C-alpha cells in the first residue's frame, strides 16, 4: 500500500538545526514530487517548498530561503527537510506531502518542539447534528477553479483531503461535502451535518508558487 | 507496429470449409474487435461479421449467419474466421480488420487479404441499411476535384467512414466520423456530411489517389458499404 | 436589461455586413452571449455564442468558417462578422443574453428586437402539433421531442406576430418570473410538454422548444396557437 | 509517452465491445474548441489539468468501482496522478485575462453530461462501455495524442 512515513517528534535548543525524513512507499519513489508544509499549534498551514525526486531541483517559499534543505536518498526512497537557526516560532507539527493534490498523500506529521492571500471565512462556528454548514474561502489575487483544494484537518492528524479540483470528492469523501467555487469566492458546503463532521477544514491553492492555505474554519 | 498477417491463398471445392487466419502483433490482442469484410472479383467491399477477441462475442451479418464462424487462439494472439459449404459465390478475397480507438468498429487496420477461390454476387437484406454511392465511375483530369455522394436509407448521424482502396490492396481509412481526416492521409481529402447525405471531396488530383473509393456505415448493424467509385484520370 | 441590434441591411451574395448589439443593465462581462436568427415565416435558429471573456465561440454548422462572432466587454457590444453572404443567410439576427458564463446547460434572457439582413446538427427537435386551434378557456397542450436525451436542459419560448420571442420556462419546468401561473413545463429525457391551463386571448402566440443540452444549440419547428372558428 | 500509457490502461479496462452497445450511443458535446490549435499547448494547461482531474473523478466513484477491474483501476489511477503533477510542477515553475476559468467551466459542464447520462442508464454495462469511449476519444483530442 502506498504510505507516507515520518521521523518521531525531536526536541531542539535554539541555534540548533533539525532534520526530518518522509520515507514512503508503495510506489516509483522518483515519478512525484515532495512538497514540506509545517503547521505551528493553534495555527494554519504554511508552505516551505517543493522537491523533484528525479533530478533534484528544489524551490523553496521566500521565508525559508537561506534556512532550509530539501534533499532526497533514492535508494532509501526517502525525502529529507533540513531547518537551521532553530527558534522558538519554529515550534510546529512539520508535514511531507506527495505533489498530486488529488491523491491526498500526507505524512502523519513531526512536531519539533523547539525550547495570495487566503481569508477562510468564519473561522469558528458551533452548529448540531443535522444543519447546513456554509464555510467560505476568499482570495486576495485570481485563483484558478481546478486549483482550489479543501482539507479535513483532525486533531494532530494529517490534514484528510475531501475536494480537489474545488467541485470535485476524493476517494472516500461522501457525496453531502457539495464544495463549490470559482475564481476569487469559493465555498465549502455540507448537506446533512454527520456527528463525526466536526473538524476544522482548510482551503488551498496549488497553482501559482507559493501554495497557499487559508485560517481554517472550526466545526463543533 | 499493428500488424495483421493473414493465412495464404486457397482454392476449394464447392460444399468444402475454408479456415482463415489473421495473427495479430503490435499491442494487446484481447482489447480490439476483429472483423471480417470479404469482396469478391469486380465487387465491393461486404461485412461478413465481428468478433471481440476479450469475450468471445460474434456478431454475423444474416447473409453469413449459420455458413460462418469467428474463432480466436488468444494463446496465438491469431483470429480465425471459418465458412462452411463453399459455393461459387463464395470465390473472394477475405479481409481482417482491428478495431479503431473505441476497440469496436471498422478502421485503418487490415490484413493483406486471402484468396478463397471455389473451382468447379454482393448485397444484404432488405431492411439492412442503403449505402447509394454515386457515381460508380468518373474520370477527371490532373487537378480536378472529384466529388463523391454517399446516400443512407436512415439516419445514421454521422457514423460513416470513407475508404480508399487501391487495386490489390486493403482499404485505407481516409476519413473517419463522415468529416474528420485520418492521420497521414493528405488534407485535401474532405469529409462533409450529416444524416442521410454524405460527400466526399478529393480536390487537387493527383494520380497516386487513381482507386476505387467507398462509404462504410456503422449507425447500425450489419455494416454496409458503398457501391464504389472507380476514380481514374484521362490522358490523350 | 436592454439589447439594442443594428448593422443590418441590403447585401449583395458574397458580400460581407457586420451587426452589432449594444448591451445595457447587466453585467455584460459575466455573461456569455449569442445570435439567434429567424427567416421570413420561419422557426428559430440558433447562429452563435461567445463566453463571458471572449475566448470560447461557438458556430452553427450553416454558417462556420463564413461568420465570426466576437464582443468589446469595455463597450459593451456584442458583434457578429457575416463573411460570404447567401441567399439561405436572409433572416432577422437576434442577439440574446445567456443565464452563465458559457454555453450549454443555459437559456436566452432577454432578447434584442432584431436587425433585417437581406440578401446539420445531430440533435433534431420535434415540435407536435405544428398548429392548433382553441378557444379562450381550452386546455393546450404542445409536445416536444428530442433526438436523444438532454436531461431537462429544455427551454420554451413565446412568439407574437411581428414581435422578439420570449421566455416562459427554462430547464424543463422552472416558471420565469412574471410570466402566469397558467403555463406549465415538464419531462426529462426526449418527451417534454408546455401546458396552458386556460388560454388567455393574450396566449395566442407561436410556441418554440429549444435544446441547451449541446452545442449548436437547436430549436423545435414551432406550434402556432390559433383561434377556433 | 504518458498519454499513449493512460489510453492503453484505459482500452484494457473495456469489459464489453461497443459494437453490442449500438443503441446506448451519446452525443456528450465534448468542448474541442476549448483545447485551441497545436500551437497554443501552453495556455491550455490549466484546461487540460482539469480534464485530467475530472477524468479521475469520474474513475474514483463508487460506481466505477464496481464496473470496472481494481487492478486495471489502480494502474490508470497511478498514471493520471504523474500526468496531473507534470503539470502542477510546470504550473509551480500565468497572463490570460480569464486565465481560461470559461474553458474550465466548459469541461466542467461536459463531466456533468457524463454524469447525468451515467444516473439516467442506471450504470448499466453499455453506459459504461459509451462513458469509456467517449473518454478515450476527448482524451486524446485533449492531449493532441
Amino acid at each position: 500500500q502506498v504510505q507516507l512515513v515520518q521521523s518521531g517528534a525531536e526536541v531542539k535548543k535554539p541555534g540548533a538545526s533539525v532534520k526530518v525524513s518522509c520515507k514512503a512507499s508503495g510506489y516509483d519513489f522518483s515519478r512525484f514530487s515532495i512538497h514540506w508544509v509545517r503547521q505551528a499549534p493553534g495555527q494554519r498551514l504554511e508552505w516551505m517548498g517543493w522537491l523533484i525526486t528525479g533530478n533534484g531541483d528544489a524551490k523553496y517559499s521566500q521565508k525559508f530561503q537561506g534556512r532550509v534543505t530539501i534533499s532526497r536518498n533514492i535508494s532509501a526512497s526517502t525525502a529529507y527537510m533540513e531547518v537551521t537557526n532553530l527558534r522558538s516560532e519554529d515550534s510546529a507539527v512539520y508535514y511531507c506531502s506527495r505533489d498530486p493534490v488529488a491523491a491526498g498523500l500526507w505524512g502523519q506529521g513531526t512536531l519539533v518542539t523547539v525550547s495570495i492571500l487566503l481569508t477562510q471565512s468564519p473561522g469558528t462556528l458551533s452548529l448540531s447534528p443535522g444543519e447546513r454548514a456554509t464555510l467560505s474561502c476568499r482570495a486576495s489575487q485570481f485563483v484558478s477553479s481546478t486549483y482550489l483544494a479543501w482539507y479535513q484537518h483532525k486533531p494532530g492528524q494529517a490534514p484528510r483531503l475531501l475536494i480537489y479540483g474545488a467541485s470535485s470528492r476524493a476517494t472516500g469523501i461522501p457525496d453531502r461535502f457539495s464544495g463549490s467555487g470559482s475564481g476569487t469566492d469559493f465555498t465549502l458546503t455540507i448537506n446533512g451535518l454527520e456527528p463525526e463532521d466536526f473538524a476544522v477544514y482548510y482551503c488551498q491553492q496549488y497553482g501559482s508558487s507559493p501554495r497557499t492555505f487559508g485560517q481554517g474554519t472550526k466545526v463543533e | 507496429q499493428v500488424q495483421l498477417v493473414q493465412s495464404g491463398a486457397e482454392v476449394k471445392k464447392p460444399g468444402a470449409s475454408v479456415k482463415v487466419s489473421c495473427k495479430t502483433s503490435g499491442y494487446t490482442f484481447t482489447s480490439y474487435d476483429i472483423n471480417w469484410v470479404r469482396q469478391a472479383t469486380g465487387q465491393g467491399l461486404e461485412w461478413m461479421g465481428w468478433m471481440n477477441p476479450n469475450t468471445g462475442n460474434t456478431g454475423y451479418a444474416q447473409k453469413f449467419q449459420g455458413r460462418v464462424a469467428m474463432t480466436r487462439s488468444s494463446s496465438t494472439r491469431t483470429a480465425y474466421m471459418e465458412l462452411s459449404s463453399l459455393t461459387s459465390e463464395d470465390t473472394a478475397v477475405y479481409y481482417c480488420a482491428r478495431a479503431g480507438l473505441t476497440g469496436a468498429g471498422l478502421d485503418d487496420y487490415w490484413g493483406q487479404g486471402t484468396l478463397v477461390t471455389v473451382s468447379s454476387g454482393s448485397g444484404g437484406g432488405a431492411s439492412d441499411i442503403q449505402m447509394t454511392q454515386s457515381p460508380s465511375s468518373l474520370s477527371a483530369s490532373v487537378g480536378d476535384r472529384v466529388t463523391i455522394t454517399c446516400q443512407a436509407s436512415q439516419d445514421i448521424r454521422k457514423y460513416l467512414n470513407w475508404y480508399q482502396q487501391k487495386p490489390g490492396k486493403a482499404p485505407k481509412l481516409l476519413i473517419y466520423d463522415a468529416s474528420n481526416l485520418q492521420t497521414g492521409v493528405p488534407s485535401r481529402f474532405s469529409g462533409s456530411g450529416s444524416g442521410t447525405d454524405f460527400t466526399l471531396t478529393i480536390s487537387r488530383l493527383q494520380p497516386e489517389d487513381i482507386a476505387t473509393y467507398y462509404c462504410q456505415q456503422y449507425g447500425d448493424l450489419p455494416l454496409t458499404f458503398g457501391g464504389g467509385t472507380k476514380v481514374g484520370i484521362t490522358g490523350p | 436589461v436592454q439589447l439594442v441590434e443594428s448593422g443590418g441591411g441590403l447585401v449583395q451574395p458574397g458580400g460581407s455586413l457586420r451587426l452589432s448589439c449594444a448591451a445595457s443593465g447587466f453585467t455584460f462581462s459575466s455573461h456569455a452571449m449569442s445570435w439567434v436568427r429567424q427567416p421570413p415565416g420561419k422557426g428559430l435558429e440558433w447562429v452563435s455564442s461567445i463566453s463571458a471573456a471572449g475566448g470560447s465561440t461557438y458556430y452553427a454548422a450553416s454558417v462556420k468558417g463564413r461568420f465570426t462572432i466576437s464582443r468589446d466587454n469595455s463597450n459593451k457590444t456584442l458583434y457578429l462578422q457575416m463573411n460570404s453572404l447567401r441567399a439561405e443567410d436572409t433572416a432577422i439576427y437576434y442577439c440574446a443574453k445567456e443565464s452563465d458564463r458559457v454555453t450549454t446547460l443555459d437559456w436566452f434572457d432577454p432578447w434584442g428586437q432584431g436587425t433585417l439582413v437581406t440578401v446539420a446538427s445531430d440533435i433534431q427537435m420535434t415540435q407536435s402539433p405544428s398548429s392548433l386551434s382553441a378557444s379562450v378557456g381550452d386546455r393546450v397542450t404542445i409536445t416536444c421531442r428530442a433526438s436523444q436525451s438532454i436531461s431537462s436542459y429544455l427551454n420554451w419560448y413565446q412568439q407574437k406576430p411581428g414581435q422578439a420571442p420570449k421566455l416562459l420556462i427554462y430547464a424543463a419546468s422552472s416558471l420565469q418570473t412574471g410570466v402566469p401561473s397558467r403555463f406549465s413545463g415538464s419531462g426529462s429525457g426526449t418527451d417534454f410538454t408546455l401546458t396552458i391551463s386556460s388560454l388567455q386571448p393574450e396566449d395566442f402566440a407561436t410556441y418554440y422548444c429549444q435544446q441547451s443540452y449541446i452545442t449548436p444549440l437547436t430549436f423545435g419547428g414551432g406550434t402556432k396557437v390559433e383561434i377556433k372558428g | 509517452l504518458g498519454s499513449r500509457r493512460t489510453l492503453m490502461l484505459l482500452a484494457q479496462m473495456r469489459r464489453i465491445s461497443l459494437f453490442s452497445c449500438l443503441k446506448d450511443r451519446h452525443d456528450f458535446g465534448f468542448p474541442q474548441e476549448e483545447f485551441g490549435n497545436q500551437f497554443q499547448k501552453a495556455e491550455t494547461i490549466p484546461v487540460l489539468h482539469e480534464m485530467i482531474q475530472q477524468i479521475f473523478n469520474l474513475f474514483s466513484t463508487k460506481d466505477s468501482s464496481a464496473a470496472w477491474d481494481e487492478t486495471l483501476l489502480d494502474k490508470f489511477y497511478t498514471e493520471l496522478y504523474q500526468q496531473l503533477n507534470d503539470l502542477e510542477a510546470c504550473v509551480i515553475q500565468t497572463e490570460t485575462p480569464l486565465m481560461k476559468e470559461d474553458s474550465i467551466l466548459a469541461v466542467r459542464k461536459y463531466f456533468q453530461r457524463i454524469t447525468l447520462y451515467l444516473k439516467e442508464k442506471k450504470y448499466s454495462p453499455c453506459a459504461w462501455e459509451v462513458v469509456r469511449a467517449e473518454i478515450m476519444r476527448s482524451f486524446s483530442l485533449s492531449t493532441n495524442l
